[PDB]
């Protein structure tokens, strides 16, 4: 109910205007129809120009109906697209991962099918083979700054 | 220069089996062809399961693995004090090489029965409510468990600050080197933590060993044996040490995923059938030695991270079995005020009483028995208007000490203050005070007496017990600086 | 039943079938011959006919292991290659034949104390340096070995040799020597 | 279910403790009608305290099940390979 | 043959072991000997895990199995308005045929 879309277009623009940093929104595991509804509000609020080169975010979308090996890296595409911008252009990037649950959820469901741990240990946010090597990436570098939003 | 070797068979997941190595030792080091260790623990008819202390793509399949002929092993000494390393003793500080000359194993066996003798000592945090009501002594294990962002790490960074005072001092028995194994933890927390720790000038006497959380599992499982062992140098020579391991749980769940990549059957919540072995035998460690054998100590303060106060667990169920006590945090007591969020009922000590100094046990004993008996009466408030008077004193005066436990971050209040305040709280002056003047009491009172009567505490941290004359000494300054305060 | 295990040990089924023969040969003294009528009883089951039929599901166990029987009794088998063939049949491990005879092959390569050792270097040797060489990692050896050289040329390691001899293994190679030179003027 | 046990267990102490406070404030104001209050909230007291027993009984059994089932799931997960 | 056609392995549960079928495709629908048509789910390197569209016990070991190339198809359009059919869109209300002239997977 809450209007939160415009908080996150907010913190991109008000990101990208005080500072020279731009950002990423990783869609992990998310309905397309939602997906869709921010993209058009994201348009028709100036963050992304479909006819110029002056847009203020990049997008990563994996959508629910796609297999769990791809929910589950898609969050490290976006992560690697802010990487970028930070190792590269010093910038304080700011990432937004729609959830982290979607993700763990399909890391489990990846190694489920792999047959190889319980799936009572489900992905460990510690363990590097997992969620962890990749929250560790989201810190403060002596070159950049990545910050991750997570609904 | 010849070292017996063998093939990758597969790699992956920290995990690779090596054929060949048909002499290798179980639990021996490794070594790869590209710098990376390791550890054989599984031995099979046809191969080996090793462990790699390192991230599994610099190894590809036939890479040749050699043997090193030790037992895991970590280099320890003084020449470690104010370092950061890693799970093996390699310095990640950036400041060189590790001028150490000798080497200790990760596995090693604890004392016996013999070689102890009962804990007497006490441990000095600096946190009013864990030096009161929770004594922790040298050579006990003190379980500390909570859930997330209760204020645990908080806890062990005050035990270690507060140290200073001995080690700077002259006291060569009373000094306590800190070591703080970090397990599963962001680098840029152990980066905060060791900014704080050199900020406060501690650093100066303190070891850290990371495992973070994009250290491969190995690691991670091995940094508690790695910090035990530094540990155990100063311990079985002479010295007193105190080791944190922040926490526990992580390091359970990182051996849970090498032993089900390991093949290995899993038991409840999948853990294998020997985690309760593997947390036992590094707690075991933590003695208290005697004067036969060098007097030396080695505190552990274990760190449980639970969900929901869940700790009918199995690793909570099982650290809580093996430790010397608890100390209970809590997320609403860390919410409605209290912090340190210290819960006192849930809490205790089992060695208690023998790890205090007679002051402070003077003015526990009592503390305790009225914080008991405002527990068991606690929920009668919001109604108080309308109850027996004794036992809405009993409630005020209950009041009063709970936020006489409140205390602030990154000052560990020494033992002679602690005692002094408490003091001051617990002989029934503060009954006048409302409770929301009572931390600007105790600041501004304790700044008073610090200043003032420096002899005073001087003399009582000379006894550790308040006598008669420190007594009559109390009352003036209690009385004399209450009936001003405002 | 006492049974006499060879020095070295191969594993899974094919490993147990191999030292099930090499037991059963050496019990009674054939283990040359059993040897080269394993040797080519492998190469008779992987000539296309008889290679085909005999992975083929659906063909009978019992049909097949009498129309195998048939086909090797005729090279003048003694008993206990037929014994190993049937075995192998009326099991259904047929499939399995040559990988237990490649088995059975190395078996016999520690028996005669043949040492498979590699000396591998930047580019191919001439064998004059090749001979002392082998003089040179016969030396090691005890009493009573035969060694077999299997070289290969990398110029990856752009230098040096690497000697692997059974499992002993000496890296002379320039590349060790400039990765041990770059940790050691990083650390 | 274990989390709704825990739900029902945890309001039924709820008004356990209220019917507590509640007696010790009506026995508070016994120094007719306040005597029959209190021994009213002294039985409604032991009522919910019987009821917590009961509780705590049928949330053991159904703590002891779920392990059982989770182990149950994982060593069949592991057996099938 | 043993690359457009297999031989039955095994059957039971509904669940058929097909041996060859090399150039069968995942997912596609595949048709027994009996009239029986089945789903090749799991492709593993020694036969194919075919799920059975019907009743089991008109399949036996040592049948044949015959690649048709269509994978799982259902008619649509507005004639199916009305009719009860079944899962592969076979009318089973006892109507007729349905004339549907568009397919789709
Ligand atoms: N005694 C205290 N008084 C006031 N605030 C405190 C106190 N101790 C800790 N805090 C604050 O509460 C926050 C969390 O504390 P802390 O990180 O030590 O708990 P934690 O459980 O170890 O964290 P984590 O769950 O990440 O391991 C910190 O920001 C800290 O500043
Ligand atoms: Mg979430
Ligand atoms: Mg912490």
């Amino acid at each position: 109910g809450v209007g939160k879309t415009v908080l996150i277009m907010e913190l991109i623009n008000n990101v990208a205007k005080a500072h020279g940093g731009y950002s990423v929104f990783a869609g992990v595991g998310e309905r397309t129809r939602e997906g869709n509804d921010l993209y058009h509000e994201m348009i028709e609020s100036g963050v992304i120009n479909l006819k110029d080169a002056t847009s203020k975010v990049a997008l990563v979308y994996g959508q629910m109906n796609e297999p769990p090996g791809a929910r589950a890296r898609v969050a490290l595409t976006g992560l690697t697209v802010a990487e970028y911008f930070r190792d590269q252009e010093g910038q304080d990037v700011l990432l937004f991962i729609d959830n982290i649950f979607r993700f763990t959820q399909a890391g489990s469901e990846v190694s489920a099918l792999l047959g190889r741990i319980p799936s009572a240990v489900g992905y460990q946010p510690t363990l590097a083979t997992d969620m962890g090597t990749m929250q560790e990436r989201i810190t403060t570098t002596k070159k950049g700054s990545i910050t991750s939003v997570q609904a | 220069d010849l070292e017996e070797t063998g093939r990758v068979l597969s790699i992956g997941d920290g995990i690779a089996r090596v054929h060949g190595l048909r002499n290798v030792q179980a639990e021996e080091m490794v070594e790869f062809s590209s710098g990376l260790k390791g550890m054989s623990l599984n031995l099979e008819p046809d191969n080996v399961g090793v462990v790699v202390f390192g991230n599994d793509k610099l190894i590809k399949e036939g890479d040749i693995v050699k043997r090193t002929g030790a037992i895991v092993d970590v280099p320890v000494g003084e020449e470690l004090l104010g370092r950061v390393v890693d799970a093996l003793g390699n310095a990640i500080d950036g400041k060189g090489p590790i001028g150490s000359k000798t080497r200790r194993r990760v596995g090693l066996k604890a004392p016996g029965i013999i070689p102890r003798i009962s804990v007497r000592e006490p441990m000095q945090t600096g946190i009013k409510a864990v030096d009161s009501l929770v004594p922790i002594g040298r050579g006990q294990r003190e379980l500390i468990i909570g859930d997330r962002q209760t204020g645990k790490t908080s806890i062990a960074i005050d035990t270690i600050i507060n140290q200073k005072r001995f080690n700077d001092g002259s006291d060569e028995k009373k000094k306590l080197y800190c070591i703080y194994v970090a397990i599963g933890q962001k680098r840029s927390t152990v980066a905060q933590l060791v900014k704080r720790l050199t900020d406060a000038d501690a650093m100066k006497y303190t070891i850290v060993v990371s495992a973070t959380a994009s250290d491969a599992a190995p690691l991670q499982y091995l940094a508690p044996y790695s910090g035990c062992s530094m540990g155990e140098y100063f311990r079985d020579n002479g010295k007193h040490a105190l080791i944190i391991y922040d926490d526990l749980s992580k390091q359970a769940v990182a051996y849970r995923q090498m032993s089900l990549l390991l093949r290995r059957p899993p038991g409840r919540e999948a853990y294998p059938g020997d985690v309760f072995y593997l947390h036992s035998r590094l707690l075991e460690r933590a003695a208290k030695m005697n004067d036969a054998f060098g007097g030396g100590s080695l505190t552990a303060l274990p760190v449980i991270e639970t969900q929901a106060g869940d700790v009918s667990a199995y690793i909570p169920t099982n650290v809580i079995s093996i430790t010397d006590g608890q100390i209970f945090l809590e997320t609403e007591l860390f919410y409605k005020g209290i912090r340190p969020a210290i819960n006192v009922g849930l809490s205790v000590s089992r060695v208690g009483s023998a790890a205090q100094t007679r002051a402070m046990k003077q003015v526990a004993g009592t503390m305790k028995l009225e914080l008991a008996q405002y527990r068991e009466v606690a929920a009668f408030a919001q109604f108080g208007s309308d109850l027996d008077a004794a036992t809405q004193q009993l409630l005020s005066r209950g009041v009063r000490l709970t936020e006489l436990l409140k205390q602030g971050q990154y000052s560990p209040m020494a033992i002679e203050e602690q005692v002094a305040v408490i003091y001051a709280g617990v002989r029934g002056y503060l009954d006048k005070l409302e409770p929301s003047k009572i931390t600007k009491f105790e600041n501004a009172f304790l700044s008073h007496v610090v200043s003032q009567h420096q002899a005073l505490l001087g003399t009582i941290r000379a006894d550790g017990k308040i006598s008669e004359q420190s007594d009559a000494k109390l009352k003036e300054i209690v009385t004399n600086f209450l009936a001003g305060f405002e | 039943a006492k049974l006499v295990r060879p020095p070295v040990q191969v594993y899974g089924i094919e490993g147990r079938y191999a030292t099930a023969l090499y037991s059963a040969a050496s019990k009674q003294n054939k283990l040359e011959q059993v040897e080269k009528e394993l040797l080519r009883v492998a190469q008779i089951l992987k000539e296309p006919k008889v290679a085909a039929s005999v992975l083929n599901p659906y063909v009978k166990r019992s049909i097949k292991v009498k129309s195998l029987n048939d086909i090797t009794a005729k090279e003048r088998f003694s008993p206990l290659t037929t014994n190993l063939i049937n075995l192998l049949a009326e099991n259904g491990r047929l499939s399995n034949t040559q990988g237990v005879v490649s088995a059975f092959s190395t078996m016999m390569s520690v028996h005669r104390g043949e040492v498979p050792c590699t000396v591998t270097s930047a580019s191919p040797l001439e064998e004059a340096t090749l001979s002392e060489l082998k003089t040179v990692l016969k030396s090691f050896l005890s009493q009573g070995q035969v060694l077999k050289l299997e070289a290969k040329t990398d110029p990856s390691i752009l230098g040096g040799m690497i000697v692997r001899i059974g499992e002993k293994y000496v890296d002379m190679s320039v590349k060790t020597k400039i990765q041990k030179l770059g940790r050691a003027m990083r650390e | 279910t274990l989390k709704d046990i825990t739900r029902r267990l945890k309001s039924i102490k709820n008004i356990q403790k209220i019917t507590k406070s509640m007696k010790m404030v009506a026995a508070a104001k016994y120094a007719s009608e306040q005597s029959a209050r209190m021994t009213a909230m002294d039985n409604a007291s032991k009522n919910a305290s019987e009821m917590i027993d009961k509780l705590t009984l049928t949330f053991n059994r159904t703590r002891q099940a779920v392990i059982t089932k989770e182990l149950i799931e994982i060593i069949s997960g592991a057996a099938a390979l």
